[PDB]
Order: structure tokens, then C-alpha cells, then sequence
């Protein structure tokens, strides 16, 4: 039961001053809401592309490479 | 320009000299681009104001050979040469300097790849794609 896609929320009880307690938030639901709900969106299929990461030691400035704006060169 | 044509003819009376043919082309160019200039006079403001107030050998041989060989040619080819001559000369001069005396000079700038050149190539490729 730990593979659910729903968010995890904790309540907060107060047994006394400085002695809080936490419990899992769980509200009863009707079967109509669960059965009638829509399904999540199907992601696209797996595929692969290609491009040139470097030509003769220099990185081309193409959309597929990172921008020069944003550790790659010794300075000793 | 008129006397330039006469002076060139007079000094070298040899008609068949390609130099006069060059002058003939230069004369043709003069006729082509002359009309742009209006016949304006440099009138000093005082003169205009005063008027208003009153109112108020081998190289030469090769050049000649090419000039004769120009009889068969194409205008677009000449335009291409005119466009690309400066860059071609620069690149050729650099290349000639690199391999002086058929020896790899160890002082000329090294041949390296740069990002700006590839950016220029990408711009040209996009221009080609637009076609």
C-alpha cells in the first residue's frame, strides 16, 4: 500500500504542552467518486534522437546543447 | 574624364594596347554613373546673401591577356569575383604566409576551431534552409 500516487499529508494532535502527536490524514469516500473518476494522461512512447556534442574539441551553440550562460577548465 | 581619355590615347597612339580598352570601359562606367551628380555650384553664403539682399612588364602582359580572354565570360561570374575578391586575397595571403619556403613556420597563428566561426556557419545554414 505504499505505491499510491496520492499526496501524503499529516495531521497534528496535541497531547499537551510540548507533546504533539501526528497521524495520517484519511477521509472516507464514496465508491461513485472513485469508480467514475477519469484516468491520468498517457505519456508518449520511448524514442531517441542524435546531435553533435562537440566537433574537434569545441561545443557547437545549437538548441540541443546547453547555453553558455549555464568547473570545466583547470586554473592552477 | 574627357581629357583623361584623350591623354591616354595621345601618349600611347597604339590603338591595340589593352590600356585604351580599359579606358574605354572606364569611360563606359563614367557614362553609367555620371547622371547622379547634379550641377551644383559652391556659392559662398556672402555671395548668395548679397545676391538675396540686392533682390530684396610581364604583369601588364598578363593583364592584357586576361582582358582579351574576357571576350568569353559571364556577368554573374564577374559579380562573384567582385564580391569575393577581398576575402579570397586575405585567406590566400594568410595561407601563403603559413607555409613560407615549404617549411612549417613555428611563429604564425595556429589553426584552431572557434565558436564564432561555427555560429557564422549556422547562420549560413539557416539562410540555405530558408530556400
Amino acid at each position: 500500500g505504499y505505491e499510491s500516487t496520492r499526496p501524503l499529508r499529516y495531521g497534528e494532535a496535541s497531547l499537551g504542552p510540548g507533546q504533539p502527536l501526528f497521524y495520517i490524514d484519511d477521509e472516507e469516500v464514496d465508491f461513485e467518486k472513485v469508480i467514475n473518476a477519469p484516468l491520468p494522461k498517457v505519456p508518449r512512447d520511448m524514442t531517441f534522437t542524435a546531435h553533435w556534442l562537440a566537433v574537434e574539441g569545441v561545443q557547437p551553440s545549437i538548441p540541443q546543447n546547453p547555453t553558455t550562460a549555464e568547473d570545466l577548465l583547470p586554473k592552477g | 574624364l574627357n581629357l583623361i581619355w584623350d591623354n591616354c590615347l595621345k601618349y600611347n597612339q597604339d590603338m591595340n594596347h589593352p590600356l585604351r580598352r580599359m579606358a574605354n570601359g572606364m569611360r563606359k562606367e563614367a557614362d553609367k554613373l555620371i547622371p547622379l551628380i547634379p550641377d551644383i555650384t559652391i556659392r559662398s553664403r556672402a555671395e548668395v546673401e548679397a545676391e538675396e539682399r540686392r533682390k530684396q612588364i610581364n604583369g601588364m602582359a598578363l593583364v592584357g591577356e586576361e582582358a582579351a580572354e574576357q571576350t568569353y565570360e559571364d556577368e554573374a561570374y564577374k559579380i562573384w569575383k567582385q564580391v569575393t575578391k577581398k576575402d579570397r586575397a586575405l585567406i590566400a595571403k594568410e595561407r601563403y604566409q603559413l607555409f613560407a619556403n615549404n617549411k612549417l613556420n613555428v611563429e604564425e597563428p595556429a589553426l584552431l576551431r572557434t565558436k564564432a566561426g561555427m555560429r557564422r556557419f549556422l547562420k549560413s545554414r539557416r539562410e540555405a534552409e530558408a530556400l
